[PDB]
């Protein structure tokens, strides 16, 4: 039996989001890619450095906003710009969100030497696609 | 037969962006652009407006404090063209010799206490300090009232 | 007004500080997205469009003839013989190299000038005259 | 999920109001904007390459969706 | 009611140097997603028409790169997972442009290049014979 | 907890008029914000007896590279502001044949737009120079000598000499080299050497 | 297998286009290939193959000690290491170990 | 802080090889031809053999940058087949999908 990135049926009480409810064979049929850059296009360079950056950014944001992220990040690259789109929860105070946005945007711009923006979308609770 | 080639048109690097910016007007339904465009994060009062920006500025200062405290972590330059503004800043004097030329650095760094102490040491050693260098020290001392300029943290 | 200002004279701390206050009166928060892009462009953070892949990189303002014609540097070497032939192959490769600066290509040639100078005794045993 | 009749009625009002914004965005007449123009506009504004068309962004009348 | 009375327009200065002449610009764009290339084409064609540029669009054939990997961490060689990367193309061919026009159009469309889409702009430049070649010196 | 939890304001799409200036809402490329886009757009493969997911917290809509900042109204307004930067193509050069007569040489260069921190691309340095040998003042001997010197760079069918240069780090250096090669080829072709009598 | 005219025209073209002019065998032509490209060790793919794991590890360790990064993994191994001290499975002193 | 001591040894080899690349290129050119005298080429043979062993480029190994796996690595991403699949199957690699045809 295949295992890769499959949430397995339980007793019908496990809430899954739309992203985690779709197995890998749907990545270009029902769900899209969580990162969009040019590295993996034909004749394009630096796929390796883009990949390492994505892995770091996903871990940095998970620990920088502990318990706030409601779903996976969407990493966007346009030219020199890096745009991080995060769906967060409405539990942490707004003051603390603004502090962390100013802190993460500055710290990441100096680390990867590019203009970095963080776009937060707040949800009251995790969006449940189905109960498995 | 002769063909007339048009004269070239030259503009600044930001001119095209400024032309596109003129076409749009302020969106009345939105709060100022500096704020996060989200119902939960949008400021809902005049006080929140000030505090939300102050929190964002505090975050930026904390990041800058870390960047300058640990330059090593932000010294890998992968940008082309190189971006000077996104590199760490070094505020400490790198010339440790006691000389007039080494003193000029501390005045450029605006180290009021270091410069005065070094100027005194230089004078005690008996080496010559140029009038221009002494005048530069007075400018630094007179402007700041013989007090250290504010810094991020000690 | 004054016919010629003291442009060569550097500004004093007071002049620098006063110029920073004149910036503050006009300082406002970014008003829209276009303004953010304009600020980054002026700061040098954002790329300048249309995209030029050599933006900010010039190979020390070297000319094409400096890269391609490197025989000027071979003058210290023998005009004829095996060393000349070998070096002609070295410079031919270097002339076809777009990844090296002119300074780096000269370093390669300079290293050979020293190596053969150290091995002159061996070269004389092989009936090769260097310098 | 059960969709009561009042909920459907609120969804219809939203479609009609949204339909007028979509015509305003695309610079067309709100009064002759058809469902085939809506689909063309949504395809341009929200380009999705997902092979399955049922996974692509849709803006249909609530009567055809629910 | 709160409308700016006057607007500062960006300064464009006509220089005293002759402008470059472009016989053709071939703006090839690569993307994993076809719908995104369709939207970009509609943008770039509409922009060209409003600026007076002559634009012809054609779709070069797509390229699919496939490679195979082992499915299990250890042994079970017969079982493989196969991955692919699809690169779709759209070639926007401008014609009879000038250096200034090309600069404006290219900046406008390149700034609006969507994430995950690359570009290769081949610029054919009309030139005149060098002065040295006009006649032989020997 | 002194007060109740902070309550999110209603979305500002409820304040938007149906005749607003939309380009003012999305002036530049930005991520899809469900609170700012006044469209009941749904996305997501529907569950059995279900409907595509709503836009709030919808990660699929966030993954799309939207064109909300490039509506037909915005594009026409944008281009009206950019007409001042354009110069007029010479009316004389109506056809390609007219271009070739007045401008025989064609220089091809390529620019590569990729996403990342570095703009550098080693393919951008290549310069291609094309010139038809009929546009050059070549006699019979010179034309024959040139075709022999260049080799496969010359195409008999089109009568075009293609000189590709990629030796130097920069495109400007490769352009100067291509022009230089054409110059020495022209003059060397005209020069007649004594050993040419052994043909 | 070339005429005198063909040979001398080929040598002129080689001089014009910057190619090897003297007669050179295939073995010695390697010198031209060696200096026309970067050595494999000098290519950015080679010497910058790995990410600087020191920078990442040290940065994220400092940010944890500063209170700005929560390392769930490091928290997990700090609780385990704490429960092993109460259980008596503590790391011994270096040099003064069980053996001697 | 590298994944293991093996990765750390490869990191040092890549560094030393980079430092000696020019010197090794120059000496090899002396050896890789029939023009120069064999006496000179013999001295060059000894000189390149006396350089530190870890400067030899053939000793570098393309290990997975995340897990240090020495085999099964895809050179374009520098990732092992197990780590690459983990990122691809979660939709975190731009444009990479499962192939069916
Ligand atoms: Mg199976
Ligand atoms: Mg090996």
């Amino acid at each position: 039996k295949n295992r890769a990135a499959r949430v397995r049926v339980s007793k019908g009480d496990k809430p899954v989001t739309y992203e985690e409810a779709h197995a890998p064979h749907y990545i270009a049929h029902r769900k899209g890619w969580l990162s969009l850059h040019t590295g993996n296009l034909d004749g394009e360079d630096h796929a390796a450095e883009r990949t390492v950056e994505d892995v770091f950014l996903r871990k940095f944001m998970w620990g920088t906003f502990p318990g706030c992220l409601a779903d996976q990040l969407v990493l966007k690259r346009r030219g020199n710009q890096l745009e991080i789109c995060a769906v967060v929860l409405r539990q942490l105070s707004p003051h603390k969100y603004y502090f962390l946005v100013g802190y993460s945007e500055t710290l990441l711009s100096y680390f990867y030497k590019c203009p970095v923006r963080l776009h937060l979308q707040t949800v009251p609770s995790k969006v449940v696609y189905k109960y498995l | 037969e002769e063909v007339v080639i048009p004269k070239k048109k030259t503009w600044d690097k930001v001119a095209v962006l400024q032309a596109l910016a003129s076409t749009v007007n302020r969106d009345t339904t939105a709060v100022p652009y500096v704020f996060q465009d989200d119902p939960y994060l949008m400021p809902a009062s005049s006080l929140e407006s000030r505090s939300f920006l102050l929190a964002k500025k505090s975050g930026e200062n904390v990041a800058k404090f870390i960047i300058n405290s640990y330059p090593k972590y932000f010294q890998k330059d992968i940008a082309e063209p190189h971006i000077p503004c996104l590199m760490p800043e070094y505020f400490e004097p790198q010339i440790k010799d006691i000389s007039e030329a080494a003193l000029k650095e501390r005045i450029e760094l605006r180290k009021v206490k270091a410069s005065v102490d070094m100027f005194d040491q230089l004078l005690q050693a008996g080496t010559t300090v140029s009038l221009e260098t002494t005048n530069s020290l007075l400018d630094l001392l007179c402007y700041y009232g013989d007090q250290e300029p504010s810094t991020d943290y000690h | 007004t004054k016919e010629a200002p003291e442009t060569d004279t550097s500004p004093s701390l007071w002049d620098v500080e006063f110029a920073k206050q004149l910036a503050t009166v006009n300082e406002q928060p970014l008003q829209n997205g276009f303004e953010e892009l304009i600020q980054w462009t002026k700061e040098g953070k954002l790329w300048e469009f249309p995209i030029n892949n050599e933006a900010g990189f010039d190979d020390d303002g070297s000319e094409f003839h400096e890269h391609i014609f490197l025989e000027k540097h071979l003058e210290s070497f023998p005009k004829q013989g095996p060393i000349r032939h070998f070096m002609e192959l070295v410079t031919c490769g270097l002339s076809k190299n777009p990844y090296l600066s002119v300074k780096q290509k000269v370093e390669h040639i300079e290293w050979f000038r020293n190596y053969f100078n150290e091995k002159k005794d061996i070269l004389k045993e092989s009936n090769i005259q260097f310098n | 999920e059960t969709y009561t009749e009042d909920f459907i009625k609120k969804q219809i009002e939203e479609f009609n109001i949204g339909k007028r914004h979509l015509a305003n965005m695309m610079g067309e007449d709100p009064e002759t904007f058809t469902q085939e123009d809506i689909d063309r506009a949504i395809a341009y504004l929200f380009p999705s390459g997902l092979f399955e068309k049922r996974a692509r962004p849709v803006m249909k009348h609530p009567e055809q969706i629910f | 009611v709160d409308v700016p009375k006057d607007l500062t327009k960006p300064v464009v200065t006509i220089s005293d140097e002759p402008d470059i002449l472009y016989k053709r610009l071939s703006v090839l764009v690569k993307g994993h997603d076809k719908a995104v290339l369709d939207s970009y084409e509609y943008f770039a064609v509409l922009a060209a028409k409003e600026l007076g540029i002559s634009i012809k669009v054609h779709e070069p054939p797509r390229k699919i790169e496939r490679f195979t990997l082992l499915q299990s961490v250890h042994i079970y060689k017969k079982h493989r997972v196969q991955y692919e990367m699809r690169t779709l193309y759209r070639c926007l061919e401008l014609e009879h442009l000038t250096g200034s026009t090309a600069d404006v159009y290219l900046e406008y469309i390149q700034r609006n290049l969507p994430e995950g889409v690359a570009m290769e702009v081949t610029k054919t430049q009309l030139e005149q014979l060098p002065e040295h070649i006009k006649e032989p010196i020997w | 907890e002194r007060p109740p939890r902070r309550k999110a304001l209603p979305p500002r799409t409820e304040k938007m008029a149906v005749d607003q200036d939309w380009p003012s809402v999305y002036p530049v490329a930005a991520p899809f914000k469900p609170s700012a886009v006044p469209l009941p757009v749904r996305m997501g493969y529907p569950v059995k007896k279900g409907v595509p997911m709503a836009k709030e917290g919808n990660l699929e809509l966030l993954k799309i590279p939207n064109f909300l900042h490039l509506t037909p109204v915005a594009i026409k307004k944008h281009c009206e502001a950019l007409k001042d930067f354009c110069t007029e193509w010479p009316a004389a050069l109506d056809s390609d044949e007219k271009c070739e007569k007045h401008f025989p040489i064609e220089i091809d260069s390529t620019d590569y737009v990729s996403s990342g921190p570095s703009v550098r691309n080693p393919r951008a340095r290549v310069v291609v120079l094309r010139v038809k040998l009929s546009s050059l003042n070549l006699d019979d001997h010179a034309k024959k000598k040139l075709i022999k010197l260049v080799g496969e760079r010359y195409c008999k069918t089109t009568d075009v000499l293609t000189i590709k240069t990629d030796r130097c780090p920069l495109r400007r250096q490769n352009y100067d080299y291509a022009v230089y090669l054409l110059t020495v080829l022209y003059h060397e072709s005209w020069n007649t050497e004594e050993w040419e009598k052994s043909k | 297998s070339l005429s005198e005219y063909a040979f001398r025209m080929s040598r002129l073209s080689a001089r014009l286009f910057g190619e090897v002019t003297r007669p050179t065998n295939s073995k010695s032509m390697k010198v031209v290939k060696l200096f026309s490209e970067l050595p494999l060790a000098k290519k950015k793919e080679t010497y910058d193959w790995y990410p600087n794991h020191h920078t990442y590890a040290e940065l994220m360790q400092t940010l944890r000690f500063l209170g700005l990064y929560r390392d769930e993994h490091q928290d997990f191994m700090d609780e385990q290491k704490r429960l092993k001290k109460l259980r008596g499975k503590e790391k011994p002193k270096k040099g003064e170990g069980k053996r001697a | 802080h590298y994944v293991d001591w093996r990765m750390w040894r490869d990191v040092k080899r890549r560094k030393m090889a980079y430092e000696y690349a020019d010197e090794r290129l120059r000496i090899n050119s002396l050896r890789k031809n029939t023009i120069l005298p064999k006496i000179l080429q013999d001295v060059a043979d000894e000189e390149i053999a006396a350089l530190p062993r870890d400067s030899c480029p053939v000793r570098i190994r393309n290990r997975c940058v995340m897990t240090s796996r020495p085999r099964g690595v895809k050179r374009r991403w520098r990732l092992s087949r197990i780590v690459f699949r983990h990122l691809a199957d979660h939709g975190q690699l731009s444009g990479i999908q499962r192939a069916t045809w």
